[PDB]
């Protein structure tokens, strides 16, 4: 439609972690639903479930597949050909809709042994390996970089287990989150008054509001509306920043063409007579 | 355990029709959408869409409840345009600003940035 | 061009009467150009920023299209009748709710205050010849404010 | 456990006809809390509303009559008084003065002094609210409160 | 409070003071005024509101106008007013025995 | 019982922060600085590590890890 405005994106900073933008020419609504879908309908690979051969630790068993769902999966090269599971025809798992991981590891050493990332397995091709060392030159790796000790164990202890990790998105468990925060600001000087100050002096200015440097203080226009949307999407490190947001896009897309379809079903399926 | 299980806030059931169209019988060229399974981040962007046609002389949504997955979109026309075809435009033209969002999104990233992949 | 119920030209004597205030509103306390009426008037300062020691114009009228009926309202944007003087800076909508002045002895009637409320928004105003447009019932009164003058 | 004790019970003992208790003629229930609370914030006539909010609480109201009231700003842009959208809310068209005793002005001697509307006061007229604040006082367990005159 | 008071705001004067001959206020009730019959009865009504008032007086020797009692006259005329759109300074369309019967 | 994967506020994964701050803590006596470096910005991340207690340590000292 001609009142669709074009508008526009600068990015300002990208990290590994980090991707820092700038949105602008476009509707607040537009901002808000988008910034959801980063953290909601993004998909990933995450444990789904655990199966426990032996389990001696001094951790009880269910904590041990909480610790062990909770942790970040590299997921970009295969979350688009990986299919749900409830959509795939076979019964239980596959080598088509799910990776599976193999934990071993006992205490026969006298000093106390750690568990951790590295020493979980892919069954799988290394395409989807834990997030923390494997093609490394990290200067991110730092004295253990176990990314994440699933339990301690004294000489004695073993445990032992299986694990199938499986696609799903953020609005069904907090696992499957795909970003580690999302900063999202709009209109640093509050010309648009959408909150009121009292003693506008005792509050600071973010690094947005430097505009007229001086110490004035919120200029006021009535005639404005929302404009220019700040982002930093930051990375859980299980899904390359800017793949989040390229994949948060296309979702919507795929989303709203669907409801879309569904609609067009209503003037085909039962012919829309009825309004 | 009476918990409902998870997959149930976003799954459609076999036995529910996505989306449901039924008219007024107060005022005429209104209509009323119901969304099934669909919380603010559809209706919320869809009601927006709305405000933005010129010729919509009304349109919301409500989230009937926090427990209950699903959304109503009401919406009124002028006697002259129908509310089906609003409501085709506001999702086609919101199509159209996404895909040019991930098109000027990309060719951004397309800047000689060299942490790309 | 609606019917005109009444029309002046306002000098504003104080807009802020004891002082206790609020935001966003301000009380206008006026004097009219004929002398021989008085108003107050509350006003969105924030939008429409008046200011002490100049002259106002100010109009009201029950109507916009042509000179009938139309409080059916919703408002409707689609009208593009040039009924409406649409040249005017500030237009409120609102209804008259109470009317006073010397109803007791011989003749009485004597000069006339009119009480008048648009949307919680208040206005009082003093005359005489504007006693045949002033009501405690009947809504759809249209308050206009133009020019700002010279 | 059966049809007659149900309707016994929805005609003596069910809620809605449980308002106005017989022990003082007044509410039993009334807005409380927050809502208590965000009634007197979104009454004060210094609240402005532009198109977009107003439609969305129009569609959070039930009874909603159909049609659009014309916003008490036309120009520069169309909005809506607090008071404008309550007075969609309230039933009818019940009346009542007062029925506030907030804190508010100069009591005793307040209203005798010019009647300088002092928005104060609550008036409500033909089921449209007029002026004032609504509180405690007008909403609560109050003897001549809007609910109790509304039942 | 005040006998002369409460005879000021009550009482149906007849002797007319120059303030509109019964023209003012009300109607056609200018053409009553010659009726000997009305000026009696009235003032059989105003007998009563003296007598009322007696014993109004022996039931309430502390002189509280507050009681409980049922409709609350007064909000009924207030919803009666509104709605027909009565305006006050209009002259009237009432006959007064018609009232009173 | 060992610090958890991902701060609850926000998600920013902290389990693999725990050991390196141990580390820092016996070189330095700046919390202020070790919370920093292991890039510990915000609070609710720095909460975490900041108000957690170790109870693995203790618990794992019983002798009969055995039943
Ligand atoms: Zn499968
Ligand atoms: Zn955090």
């Amino acid at each position: 439609m001609p009142y669709a405005n074009q508008p526009t994106v600068r990015i300002t900073e990208l990290t590994d972690e980090n991707v820092k933008f700038i949105i602008e020419n476009t509707d607040l609504a537009v901002a808000n639903s988008i910034r959801r879908v980063f953290i909601a309908e993004v998909p990933i690979i995450a444990i789904d479930w655990v199966q426990i051969d032996a389990n001696s630790s001094v951790l009880h068993d269910e904590f041990i597949a909480h610790r062990l769902g909770l942790i970040p999966l590299i997921s970009d090269d295969i979350v688009d050909k990986l299919q749900y599971s409830r959509d795939c025809t076979c019964e239980e798992f596959c080598p088509e809709c799910s990776v599976e991981f193999t934990l071993d590891v006992r205490c026969n050493e006298d000093q106390t042994r750690h568990v951790t990332s590295r020493d979980l397995i892919s069954n799988s091709p290394r395409v989807i390996p834990v997030t923390s060392r494997n093609r490394d030159n990290d200067p991110n790796d730092y004295v253990e970089q176990d990314d994440i000790l699933i339990v301690k164990l004294r000489k004695g202890q073993e445990l032992r287990l299986r694990a199938y990790a499986k696609k799903g998105f953020g609005k069904e468990h907090a696992k499957w989150n795909p970003t580690a925060g999302v900063a999202f600001e709009y209109d640093p000087d509050n010309a648009l008054r959408h909150t009121v100050y009292p003693k506008p002096e005792e509050w600071p200015k973010s690094e947005y509001s430097e505009l007229d440097e001086d110490e004035s203080q919120a200029p006021y226009d009535p005639n404005g509306k929302p404009e220019r949307f700040y982002y930093n999407v930051e990375s859980c490190g299980s899904l390359r920043p800017e793949t989040i947001v390229l994949s948060a896009l296309s979702g919507l897309k795929k989303k709203l063409s669907d409801l879309q379809t569904q609609l067009s079903h209503e003037i085909q399926s039962d012919v829309l007579t009825i309004n | 355990m009476n918990a409902p299980p998870a997959f149930e806030s976003f799954l459609l059931f076999e036995g529910e029709k996505k989306i449901t169209i039924n008219k007024d019988t107060k005022v005429p060229n209104a209509c009323l959408f119901t969304i099934n399974k669909e919380d603010h981040t559809l209706g919320n962007i869809i009601k927006s869409q709305l405000l933005k046609d010129p010729q919509v002389l009304f349109a919301g949504y409500k989230v009937p409840h926090p427990l209950e997955h699903k959304i109503i979109i009401r919406v009124q026309t002028t006697p002259d345009y129908s509310p089906q075809e609003a409501f085709t435009n506001a999702i086609t033209d919101l199509i159209s600003e996404l895909s040019l969002l991930e098109e000027r999104f990309r060719v951004a990233i397309k800047d000689k940035q060299e942490g790309i992949e | 061009m609606a019917g005109i119920l009444f029309e002046d030209i306002f000098d504003v004597k104080d807009i802020d009467p004891e002082g206790k205030k609020f935001d966003r509103v301000s009380r206008l306390h006026c004097e009219s150009e004929s002398f021989k009426m008085d108003l107050i008037l509350d006003v969105n300062i924030q939008i429409y920023p008046v200011d002490l020691g100049d002259k106002f114009r100010l109009v009201i009228a029950s109507t916009l299209y042509e000179d009938g009926t139309l409080d059916d309202g919703e408002y409707n944007p689609t009208d593009d009748r040039p009924s409406r003087a649409d040249q005017f800076e500030y237009v409120m909508y609102g209804k008259v709710y109470r009317i006073e002045g010397d109803e007791t002895s011989t003749e009485a009637a004597t000069r006339l205050s009119a009480y008048v409320s648009y949307g919680g928004l208040l206005m009082r105003l003093q005359g005489d010849a504007n006693n045949l447009h002033g009501f405690e019932v009947d809504s759809r009164v249209y308050l206009l404010m133009k020019k700002l003058a010279f | 456990q059966s049809l007659e004790t149900r309707a016994e019970i929805q005609e003596l003992a069910m809620v809605p006809r449980m308002i106005v208790t017989p022990q003082s003629n007044r509410p039993v229930m009334g807005i409380v809390q927050d809502t208590l609370t965000a009634v007197r914030k979104f009454t004060k006539r210094d609240v402005f509303l532009e198109r977009g909010e107003v439609m969305n609480l129009l569609m959070f109201l039930s009874t909603w009559d159909g049609k659009v009231p014309q916003p008490a700003i036309l120009k520069p842009r169309p909005l809506w008084t607090g008071k404008q959208i309550f007075s969609l809310i309230i039933p009818g068209h019940i009346n009542c003065i007062r029925t506030h005793s907030t804190h508010p002005d100069d009591e005793d001697s307040g209203p005798y002094k010019h009647i300088s509307p002092g928005d104060t006061k609550v008036v409500v007229e033909n089921g449209e609210l007029i002026m004032g604040i609504l509180c405690k006082k007008s909403l609560g367990t109050s003897a001549g409160s809007l609910v109790h005159i509304s039942y | 409070p005040s006998n002369k008071a409460f005879e000021k705001k009550f009482r149906f004067d007849y002797t007319n003071e120059r303030a509109l001959r019964r023209t003012l206020q009300e109607d056609l009730v200018k053409d009553v005024l010659s009726n000997a019959h009305i000026q009696n009865e009235l003032e059989r009504e105003f007998e009563r509101m003296r007598e009322d008032r007696e014993v109004l007086r022996v039931i309430f020797p502390t002189g509280d106008s507050k009681v409980v009692l049922p409709c609350n006259l007064l909000r009924m005329i207030w919803n009666a007013q509104k709605i027909f759109h009565i305006n006050p300074r209009l002259p009237s369309d009432l006959h007064p025995i018609k009232v009173v019967e | 019982m060992i610090i958890p994967v991902r701060c609850f506020t926000c998600g920013k994964i902290v389990g693999n922060k725990w050991e390196a701050y141990l580390g820092l803590l016996q070189a330095e006596y700046t919390e202020g600085d070790a919370l920093d470096a292991l890039g510990l910005k915000r609070y609710c991340c720095r909460r975490m590590l900041l108000a957690h207690v170790d109870l693995i340590e203790k618990l794992l000292n019983y002798a009969p890890l055995e039943k």
